[PDB]
């Protein structure tokens, strides 16, 4: 049933390696220009905080050292705090494509 | 042309004043207490940061939404505000002002003004403060209005250099909390019926500071520019009474604006007097700035910076000789008479007409028309004139400088 | 309402005539209040080389001393009875009119009288009206934006009365004679060529009335060639201007084509802005967005002024130096796509716009009186609303790109120039880049 698919669900956030490197979810969003406008809509401190993880990530990727087991974050404790912001960007990018057609 | 006005004060606190006349041309005021007065030294600039924000997004539309339709239909919407009000005036063809009406529900009753857009909207306050003072006059009268208010009514119309950025936009919705209520809202319509803005106004709004002091003195401003602006004006008269009609009357005998073109203020008695007392290039006419609570009263003096204080002077005992009853009475009737075409020429259109029209309904409590008021420009006696002067001379004095100062004196040589 | 409620109430403006040449016309209408004006067919277009600026001259001079009343016992009446006064003389069209109250109307048609035929010269009054004129050029040289029109006729008239400019050369201000001015008063005011326009709180045969009352006694008993649009370019550099202004135009098809509608469909379409507007990102003009996105223009208008089946299919645009090419780059853009690929959305909307300056300007006194005067000295009729919203309804994409591919698709312009002008292109580049070769 639907525990089932959770447990894939954790299975793989734990397999897929960017909780080892500190990281949480809204962290690893590639660039089109919709994510530039929701990085440049955040908040102050959310954004600080942001570039503090990138930046000890890119640090350990390049002693290519994973984290303690300790600090991992784990999951459904990470926020989900793009999805609002880049949701609404792509929204705006659907109403002047339906208004401009 | 069987068709006149049409009223309801809905009792719940709102003002509904619709004109069903055949001109396509139909127009939408939605008039409202929140100027410059309701703002305080803690919050400065927002009245000018929410005139420039107009067109943002709002609950359930955003800003493009907004934007494209009110342009797709073709309305024109333009925002205008005093230090007492606001007034939202959305203007378009007769047909269409249903969803007009909804997006002016949205700009009012739907606040979201978001970060983004208010760093947008402060690089365009700065570009606003710039088109402002890029004229001098008004910045002569902002100077004015601070140098004879103890309180909120001093403040510009604009915002400060240093409320640049430090604005917030949960200030603004704060603001939209404690001042944006149903019980000060005068919607007026020109070419629509009554039922719809009955309807609208009546589902569709559904929400629900102190007096201002006499300061006195005087602001000089060092510009060097060969144009000395000079202003001077005592607190005559507040809303509403015929004295400060008196003074109307009185600044008609002094002299206004030209009502000719290329002439030389022919019985605007101030310029002739002092042309005949000083012999060079200059302008000067007479100002008169009433409000609800209070009002003030005065002249103001463009001049070369080496014939000022002479103007100055001049007028001031033109003033004096008129306080002291030294006139003539069938040309008071006269200005009388200027001042009956200069309110049924505030008229003409659709536009000034709802304009004055609203903002005397939110002020008086009630639609007044203007014959009778015409008949009270005529009905106000000649000693009514002469004790407003007398009391214009009697009171303290406010004056505003700009310009080369070196040859203006500061009171005594008044 | 609907749309036959909107056109169907509607005044109809009677005109008639008196057999002296005098066209007179009014419209009533609801206020108390009028305004009655004289439009008078002379400008700069009905002169000669030798007296550039004597229409100005006489626009100027007509209020200090009239043939009964004294020194300015004129203005001196005209404020006894509380009333503006107003005159504009263009480059072929001059207007003197007075907006005035009900009751002093058979003083307003004897002052209006006072002005068109009555007027005195006094030669002290040449004297400091001229010192007054040469104050008023003063004035004029640093009002940039009439320095800009002025340089755009001066360049696409060569020769022609038209690119007279209306205050003429100094030169020619400081030389003139009593004699000659009224000499073009007595040549070039006489028979048919005015307009008694009145509007407001009359009756026509009031106004009638009045006119045979006042008027009669006018006696009126040769000019109007056509016009060579050369185009070319001026350009006036002077880098101690902050901001830049350029204007680019080409020829306009005047009065007797419905091209004129066309025009004002495709430049509601394109139109006016300027920084100080709410909402930049959002605006559905996609050169006003883009002039947004870029930060190019400090303001911009895109527009039609036509002469008699002439004139200027205009565009003005100020801004800073550092970004004309890109300004110029995204102008000649919109138009060759509405040149080419005209669908159907924008012209709605131009149409919605067309609607709403139309009968929004269409208000008050003064617009109405106007439209009704430069109407009767023009066409020899006034335009009722109906042919509005027919002559609306009649234009499609299919004759917008019919009206682009004549009228803008490789025509020679006409730039003028001014300001700080060093990155501004050659003239070559524009007729380049003018066309498409569909890039």
């Amino acid at each position: 049933s639907s525990k089932w698919l959770e447990g894939i669900r954790k299975w793989y956030y734990n397999a897929a390696g960017f909780n080892k490197l500190g990281l949480m979810r809204d962290d690893t969003i590639h660039e089109n220009d919709d994510v530039k406008e929701a990085i440049r809509r955040l908040p102050e401190n959310l954004y600080n905080d942001r570039v503090f993880r990138i930046k000890r990530a890119l640090d350990l990727s390049m002693r290519q050292q994973i984290l303690p087991k300790e600090q991992w974050t784990k999951y459904e404790e990470d926020k989900f705090y793009l999805e609002p912001y880049l949701k609404e960007v792509i929204r705006e990018r659907k109403e002047r494509e339906e208004w401009t057609k | 042309h069987p068709q006149d006005l049409e009223f309801t004060r809905l009792p719940n606190g709102l003002v509904i004043a619709s004109l069903e006349n055949y001109a396509p041309a139909s127009r939408i005021g939605l008039f409202i207490k929140a100027g410059s007065r309701y703002e305080n030294f803690n919050n400065l600039g927002t009245s000018h940061l929410l005139r420039l924000a107009s067109s943002l997004t709002t609950k359930g539309a955003s800003s493009f939404k907004i934007t494209r339709g009110i342009e797709a239909v073709g309305g024109k919407l333009s925002v205008t505000s005093t230090r007492e009000n606001m007034a939202y005036t959305v203007e378009c063809l007769r047909d269409d002002v249903d969803i007009l009406m909804e997006f002016l529900l949205n700009v009012t009753t739907a606040p979201e003004f978001r970060r983004w857009e208010v760093a947008a909207l402060q690089s365009q306050l700065r570009i606003d403060k710039a088109v402002a003072f890029q004229n001098p006059q008004a910045h002569v009268i902002e100077n004015l209005h601070a140098a004879a208010y103890r309180n909120a009514l001093a403040n510009s119309l604009y915002c400060p250099d240093y409320r640049i950025g430090k604005v917030t936009p949960d200030e603004l919705h704060d603001y939209v909390q404690n001042h944006f209520t149903s019980a000060r809202m005068a919607l007026i319509g020109l070419g629509v019926s009554h039922p719809v803005l009955k309807q609208v106004a009546e589902q569709f709004l559904n929400i629900r500071g102190a007096k201002a002091k006499y300061r006195g003195g005087e602001i000089r401003e060092q510009n060097g520019d060969s144009l000395v602006h000079a202003a001077l004006v005592a607190e005559s008269a507040a809303i509403g009474s015929a004295e400060a009609n008196a003074f109307s009357v009185l600044q008609h005998v002094l002299g206004a604006g030209p009502h000719v073109k290329r002439g030389s203020n022919a019985t605007s008695s101030l310029y002739q007097a002092v042309a005949k007392g000083v012999h060079q290039p200059f302008d000067v006419s007479a100002f008169n700035a009433s409000y609800s609570d209070s009002g003030l009263f005065g002249f103001y003096t463009i001049s070369q910076a080496a014939s000022a204080g002479d103007v100055i002077k001049a007028a001031y005992n033109q003033v004096k000789t008129i306080a002291q009853g030294n006139l003539s009475n069938p040309d008071v009737q006269a200005a009388k008479n200027k001042l009956k075409a200069g309110y049924l020429m505030s008229v003409e259109s659709s536009e000034g007409f709802l304009d004055e029209v609203g903002c005397q309904a939110l002020a008086a409590g009630s639609y007044t028309p203007p014959s009778t008021v015409l008949q009270q420009i005529d009905a106000v006696a000649d000693a009514d004139v002469i004790n407003a002067a007398k009391k214009f001379v009697s009171g303290r004095k406010s004056m505003a400088a700009s310009g080369n100062l070196g040859h203006t004196p500061f009171i005594d040589e008044l | 309402a609907t749309y036959a409620q909107a056109l169907q109430s509607v005044p109809e403006t009677q005109v008639s005539q008196l057999d002296n040449g005098l066209r007179v016309a009014s419209e009533q209408s609801s206020q108390p209040t009028c305004t009655v004006g004289v439009w008078i067919d002379a400008g700069s277009r009905y002169e000669t080389e030798k007296n550039n600026g004597a229409g100005y001259f006489v626009e100027h001079l007509a209020f200090k001393g009239t043939k009964n009343r004294p020194g300015n016992a004129l203005e001196k009446e005209v404020e006894s009875m509380g009333a503006h006064l107003n005159a504009y003389s263009t480059r072929e069209h001059t207007a003197y009119y007075i907006k005035a109250l009900s009751k002093d109307l058979p003083k307003a048609v004897e002052l209006l009288a006072d002005i068109v035929q009555n007027c005195s010269l006094e030669d002290s009054q040449i004297e400091k009206e001229r010192d007054v004129i040469l104050q008023e050029l003063q004035e004029n040289d640093t009002s940039m934006r009439d320095v800009v029109f002025n340089y755009l006729h001066a360049t696409a008239f060569q020769g022609t009365p038209l690119a007279q400019s209306v205050e003429g050369p100094s030169e020619n201000v400081r030389k003139l004679s009593r004699a000659d001015l009224t000499e073009y008063l007595s040549r070039h005011y006489k028979a048919p060529r005015m307009v008694l326009a009145a509007a407001g709180g009359l009756e026509h045969r009031q106004l009638l009335d009045l006119a045979q009352k006042h008027f009669s006694g006018l006696s009126g008993t040769p000019t109007l060639t056509p016009c060579r649009f050369t185009g070319s370019e001026i350009r006036h550099r002077e880098d101690g201007l902050p901001l830049a202004h350029v204007a680019i135009a080409v020829e306009g098809p005047g009065w007797a084509n419905p091209d004129n509608v066309a025009l004002q469909v495709a430049n509601a379409i394109i139109g006016h802005y300027d920084c100080t507007y709410g909402g930049g990102m959002h605006l559905s003009s996609p050169l006003a967005s883009v002039a947004v996105t870029n930060k190019l223009c400090q303001s911009f208008q895109t527009f039609n002024i036509c002469y008699a089946d002439t004139g200027l299919l205009g565009a003005h645009f100020v801004c800073d130096h550092m970004s004309i090419d890109d300004m110029m780059f995204v102008l000649q853009g919109q138009w060759m796509r509405l040149c080419t690929s005209a669908t159907e959305s924008e012209v709605v909307r131009g149409k919605n716009l067309l609607r709403n300056a139309l009968v929004s300007h269409l208000d008050g006194t003064t617009p109405v009186c106007e439209d009704i005067g430069r109407s009767l000295l023009t066409y020899g009729r006034r335009i009722p609303l109906a042919e509005w919203e027919s002559r609306i309804a009649e234009v499609d994409a299919r004759v917008v790109r019919e009206v682009c591919s004549k009228y803008f698709y490789d025509q020679c312009p006409a730039v003028a120039g001014f300001g700080p002008i060093e990155q501004l292109p050659d003239y070559n580049r524009i007729r380049s880049g003018m066309f498409w070769l569909r890039f």
